[PDB]
C-alpha cells in the first residue's frame, strides 16, 4: 500500500505543525527559514490558480488535488492526461523533452533543451527522455 | 547563484574601474559633466547588457536593497550581491590605482559634496538621483511590461547618466554605496560618507515603493514563484 | 487612472526637478546646449520607460493638449493630467530651489526668448519644435506600426533633445508649458510666457493634426499584407 | 503615395530646418561638430520614426537614388520624393530664415569646403558618408534580417551623426543634396556645389550596390512583388 | 563565406576610416575624447547594423581572436578575417590620408601611450578595455539570451565609445590591433605597437574565457523556465 | 459558356503580342510601360513559386493553372480548398475577414482588419464578408 505511505510523509514534511492543513502562512515560515521574506499577497495567488475551496488552506487531501488532479474539479487525473495530450502530438501517455520544447517555444521563447533537461532527470524513473503520468506526480511529490 | 556572485563582482570592478577612471582630472563642470556622466552610464548599459541575463545586473547595493524590499531575491542573495559589489568596487578602484600615473590620481573621484551645499541637501539630492534610477530599473526589469522598450540596458544606463548630468555639481552623484565607498577606503577620506549611503538606500527604497509591487497587472511574479516552491518542495 | 494620474504627477516632479537642475548656470551655449538638451532628453526617455505603460507618459499638457485632439483620451483625464503635471512641475521646481545653493538657482532656467528673437518668431520656433516632437510621439505610441522601433523612450526624449538642441538659442526650448510655468510661478516672473503656453499647444495641435488629420493609407498597406498573405501560399 | 510624398515634403523641412538651425554659429570645430553631429543624427533618427513606416523617411534624394537604382521603388516615387524633399529642404531653410536672428543667419549652415581640402578630395569625402550612410540604410531596412536591430530609426540617425563627427571639418558634411541645395538656393551660392550632388549620390549609388540585391535569399522582396502585380493584373 | 570576408574588409576601412579621420587634431581631452569615443562607437554600431548579419562584423583581430578561442569560428575564417581586417584598416588608412590635408594629418591618430604610463600599465589598461569590450559583445551576441536587448550594435559600440572615454588618454585605446597596425605601418612608427595586438588579444582571450568559462546558469533559469511551464498550467 | 470568353481576355489584356505566352519578359515590359525598372531576376522567383514547367513560360492554360490551380501539381482546385481549409476554423467553402486576420497574426504581424477589408471589397460579389471559390479566383482575375 505504500503510495499511502508515501503521500503521509510527502505531506508530514509541510505540516510539522499537526492542524492538518498547508496554509499560505507555513508558506512564509518555510521560505523565511531558508532566510527569505517574500511578499505574502502571492501565496493567495499561486494556490488559488489550483484550490478547489478557494481557501488558501490546502488540506491532508487537498494538498493530494493539488498535485495529482491540478484543478478546482474533483477527479482532474484525466484532465492531467488531456493536459499531457495538449502538450504532446501523439498522446502515448508520455510527454517528449522535445514536446515540451515544441510547446514552450509556440509561445516564441526560443530557449534551450538543456534548461529542460535540468528538470526531467531531477527525477525521471524509467530514464526514457519523456515523462509518464506517475513520473510527472512524483516530479512535484520528491520524498 | 555563484555565477552571479561572480557576475556581480567583475561587473563591479568594471563599473567602478571604468566610471572612477574617466572621472580622474578637474573641470568646473561643462564637458567633464557631460563626458562622465555618459561614461558612468554606458559602463553601466554595458555591464547590463554583459551580465543582466545572468545576474540582474544590480552592480549597487542601493539597487540590491531595492530588489530586497521589493521582495524579489532572498536576503542570502542580497547580502552576498553587497559584498560583491563592495570587493568588486574596491578592487576595480584598486587596479584602476595601479595602472593610473600619480598626479592624476586625484583622490580616485571620491564623491563630494559642493561646499553651498549642505549634507542634508545632498542627501536628498543623492535620494532623488537614486529614486529615479530604481524606479528606471524597477520599471524597464518588469516582466509585466512593453515590447517597444528597446535595451533596458541603455535605458537604465541612461538613467544613471542622467543622475550624473544633473548630481555631479551637488555631490559628484553617487548613487551607488559601492562606487562611492571603493574611492573611500583606497583614500581613507570618510568625510560626508554617510550621504553616500543613506541616499541611494532611501532612494532605492522610495523608488521600489513608489512603483511596487508585483501586481497590478500580476501572473508572472506568481509563475516566477511557484517553481521557487517546486525546486524547494 | 488614479495610478495614473499620480504617474503623471512624479513624472512631472522628476522631469523639471532633473531638467532645470541640470540647467542651473550659463553659457553662450556650446557645451552648454548639448548638456541640457540631453538631459532633458534622457530625463524624458527614463520617464516614460518608468510610467509610459501606467499612463503614457504625457508629463506634458501640450502633449496631453495633443492626445486629446487627438480623441485618445477623455477630456476628464486630460484635465487632470494637466493638473497632475503642473503640480509636479512645480514641486519639482520648488525640491530643486530647496536642494541647490543660491547663486546657482539664477531664475531656475526660467524659458526665456533671445534678444533678437520677436515673441512672434519665438512663438514658432517653439510650434516647430513641440510639432516634431508630438509627431515623433503620434508615431512612436502608435499601436498600427513598427517592430523595428527599437524604445519609443528613447525616441521620445532624443526628440526632446532634439529640439532643445535647436531651440534653446532661441527660447531655452520650452516644449511643455508645465516645464515654462513651473520656473515662471516660483520666480514670479511671467515675462514672454504666453509663448511657452501657445507654442506647443498650436506646435502639439498641428502635430495630432499633422499625424492622423493627415487621414490614413490603404492601397500600398493592403498590398503589403497580401504580400505576406502570399508569402504563406 | 501621396501620403509618402507629403511625409518626405514635412520630414525634409524639418530635417533641414532643424538641422541647419543647430548649425547656425561657428567654432574651431570641437564641440561644435559634436552638437551638430548629433542634431542632424536625432532630427534624422527622429524623423525616420515619424514617418519611416509612411514613406520610408527618405528625406534625402541621394537615399532615394540608391533604393531607385536598388530597385525598391519606381522612377516615378523617386522623381516624386526627390521633388518633395528639395521643395521641403527649401521650405524649412525658408522658415528657419525668417524665424532667426540675422548676424546668427550666416550663410544658413551651407555645405562648405575646407581650404586645404580639393573639390576631388571633398567629393571622395563626400561618397564615403554617404556610402557608409546608405549601406546602414539598406542593412537595417533589411527586411531578410535581425531581430536585434533595435530602432533602425537610431541607427540610421546615429550613422548620419558619424558621418558628420567625422566630416564637418572637410565639407561641413552634406551627405544630402536636398540638405545642401536648400542654403544654396537661398543664398544664391553654389560654389563647389558639385560636390554635394556628386558624392552623396556617388556614395548613395556604391553603397546601393555593395550592398545588393535583395538576392539570394530572396523571399520577401518576392512576395512584397507578386502583390505589386496582382494590384496592376 | 567570402561575403563576409567582403563584410569584414569594407566594415574595416570604414572603421578605421571614420574613426582614424575623427582624431585628426590634438586637445587635452575633454571633448576631444568624448568626440572621438562617439565616432568609433558610432563607427562599429553603424558597421554592425550594416554587416553583423553577413559577417558577425568583427572588424577587429582581437574580436575575431575572441571568437577563435570561443571555438565559434573555424580557424581558417578567423585568419582570413583578420586579414581581411588587417588589409581592411591599413585600406581606410590610406583612403584617409589620400583625402586629408596634411598638417592635419599627424600621425594618423597612431594610438600613443602617455608619457606617465608605463608600458606594462598601458598593457593591463588595453586588456580591460578589450575585455570589457569584447565580454559585451558575447554576450549580446549570445543567442541564448535577452529579448529586451535592444540594438546590439548600439550596445557593442558604446562599449567601444566606454573604452575610449576611460582609455585614450592612457593609450589613445587601442582595442583593436588592426585599428592600431594601419596607423602603424603607415607612418613607419612601431614604438610601443606590442602594448596594442597584446593588450586586446589577451583582453580579448580573458572575455571569451570570462564568458564562456565562467561556464553557465542553470538551476535558476531552469526554475524560471518551470515557471512559464507552470504559466501555461 | 461565359467564362471561356473570360478567361480568353483576361490573358489576351496581357498578350497583346500573340505568341500564346506570358513571360518573365513581358511582365518586366507592362511594368517599364507603367513607369518601373524592377531587377529582372526576381521575376523567375516569383512565377516558379507556382510555375508547373519551371519555365518562366506561362501559356495560355498554364496561366489559368497559375491563377485557379495555384501549383505544379495538375488539378490543385481541391488543394486551394484545403489551403482555404488551412485559414478557417470550420471548412464551410468560405474565408472570413476575420478567418484571414486570425491566421495572419498567428505569425506575429499584429495588424488591423482595416487594411483586409480593402483586399476582399475589391471584388467581393455576393457582399458577405467572407471569401468563396469563385470569388477568389476572380479577385487575382479582374476583367
Ligand atoms: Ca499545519
Ligand atoms: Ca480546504
Ligand atoms: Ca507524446
Ligand atoms: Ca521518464
Ligand atoms: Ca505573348
Ligand atoms: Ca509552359
Ligand atoms: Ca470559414
Ligand atoms: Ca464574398
Amino acid at each position: 500500500e505504500e503510495q499511502i505511505a508515501e503521500f503521509k510523509e510527502a505531506f508530514s514534511l509541510f505540516d510539522k505543525d499537526g492542524d492538518g492543513t498547508i496554509t499560505t502562512k507555513e508558506l512564509g515560515t518555510v521560505m523565511r527559514s531558508l532566510g527569505q521574506n517574500p511578499t505574502e499577497a502571492e501565496l493567495q495567488d499561486m494556490i488559488n490558480e489550483v484550490d478547489a475551496d478557494g481557501n488558501g488552506t490546502i488540506d491532508f487531501p487537498e494538498f493530494l488535488t493539488m498535485m495529482a488532479r491540478k484543478m478546482k474539479d474533483t477527479d482532474s487525473e484525466e484532465e492531467i492526461r488531456e493536459a499531457f495530450r495538449v502538450f504532446d502530438k501523439d498522446g502515448n501517455g508520455y510527454i517528449s523533452a522535445a514536446e515540451l520544447r515544441h510547446v514552450m517555444t509556440n509561445l516564441g521563447e526560443k530557449l534551450t533543451d538543456e534548461e529542460v533537461d535540468e528538470m526531467i532527470r531531477e527525477a525521471d524513473i524509467d530514464g526514457d527522455g519523456q515523462v509518464n503520468y506517475e513520473e510527472f506526480v512524483q516530479m512535484m511529490t520528491a520524498k | 547563484f555563484w555565477r552571479a556572485i561572480c557576475a556581480e563582482f567583475f561587473a563591479s570592478l568594471f563599473y567602478v574601474f571604468f566610471g572612477l577612471g574617466a572621472s580622474l582630472r578637474w573641470a568646473p563642470g561643462p564637458l567633464h559633466v557631460l563626458q562622465v556622466a555618459l561614461a558612468f552610464g554606458l559602463a553601466l548599459a554595458t555591464l547590463v547588457q554583459a551580465v543582466g541575463h545572468i545576474s540582474g545586473a544590480h552592480v549597487n547595493p542601493a539597487v540590491t536593497f531595492a530588489f530586497l524590499v521589493g521582495s524579489q531575491m532572498s536576503l542570502l542573495r542580497a547580502i552576498c550581491y553587497m559584498v560583491a559589489q563592495l570587493l568588486g568596487a574596491v578592487a576595480g578602484a584598486a587596479v584602476l590605482y595601479s595602472v593610473t600615473p600619480p598626479a592624476v590620481r586625484g583622490n580616485l573621484a571620491l564623491n563630494t559634496l559642493h561646499p553651498g551645499v549642505s549634507v542634508g541637501q545632498a542627501t536628498i539630492v543623492e535620494i532623488f538621483l537614486t529614486l529615479q534610477f530604481v524606479l528606471c530599473i524597477f520599471a524597464t526589469y518588469d516582466e509585466r511590461r512593453n515590447g517597444r522598450l528597446g535595451s533596458v540596458a541603455l535605458a537604465v544606463g541612461f538613467s544613471l547618466t542622467l543622475g550624473h548630468l544633473f548630481g555631479m555639481y551637488y555631490t559628484g552623484a553617487g548613487m551607488n554605496p559601492a562606487r562611492s565607498f571603493a574611492p573611500a577606503i583606497l583614500t581613507r577620506n570618510f568625510t560626508n560618507h554617510w550621504v553616500y549611503w543613506v541616499g541611494p538606500v532611501i532612494g532605492a527604497g522610495l523608488g521600489s515603493l513608489l512603483y511596487d509591487f508585483l501586481l497590478f497587472p500580476r501572473l508572472k511574479s506568481v509563475s516566477e514563484r511557484l517553481s521557487i516552491l517546486k525546486g524547494s518542495r
